[PDB]
């Protein structure tokens, strides 16, 4: 019933990612992902946004919520990357020894099985049989993975519209 | 960057 208006919305900006694989995002069109009544569960489909968070809250909120936000500003990037109408030269492989990656994503708990869901399964790295990212799935996990850097920003900042449900992580 |  309600859930069907979340999914409606939340495939359009799928969509919307597919088209132009540099969109922007502001908090306008992200609204109707923000303030829908729905559990965690049934917000994030594919990334687990609970474990992402509840496995790296230790410390103050203020420190990591900055170092989780800063690993899903690369991931989206990750993401992005897939669907650009170019794709980068060495977009099937990802080392852990990379700068990039173990200085941010592989800080934080959980950060690898993002890129899993990208469709890095091969252990990371696309399988042989892949030969072209699914533009669906990446723009999907993109998007959820944006929602969620989104949703910690208005938390740091409080100004999420359900503050006083999130905290309880 | 992001793949090496």
């Amino acid at each position: 019933e309600e859930e069907r208006a979340f999914l409606v919305a939340r495939e359009e900006l799928a969509s919307a990612l597919r088209r132009d694989s540099g969109q922007a995002f502001s908090l306008e069109q992200l609204r109707p992902l923000l303030a829908s009544s729905l559990p965690l569960a049934a917000r994030y489909l594919q990334l687990d946004a609970a474990r992402l968070v509840r496995c790296n809250a230790h410390g103050e909120p203020r420190n990591y919520l900055n170092t989780l936000s800063t690993a899903l500003n690369i991931l989206e990037k990750y993401g992005r990357n897939l669907l650009s109408p170019q794709r980068p030269r060495y977009w099937r492989g990802v080392k852990f020894n990379n700068p990039v990656f173990r200085s941010t994503v592989d800080a934080v708990q959980g950060g690898r099985d993002v890129l899993r869901l990208y469709g890095y399964t091969e252990e990371l790295s696309f399988p042989e049989g892949q030969e072209e990212p699914d533009e669906h799935q990446v723009a999907t996990v993109t998007l959820e993975v944006l929602l969620l850097r989104t949703e910690l920003s208005l938390l740091l900042q409080n100004t999420h519209p359900r503050q006083q449900a999130l905290e309880q992580l | 960057d992001m793949y090496r």
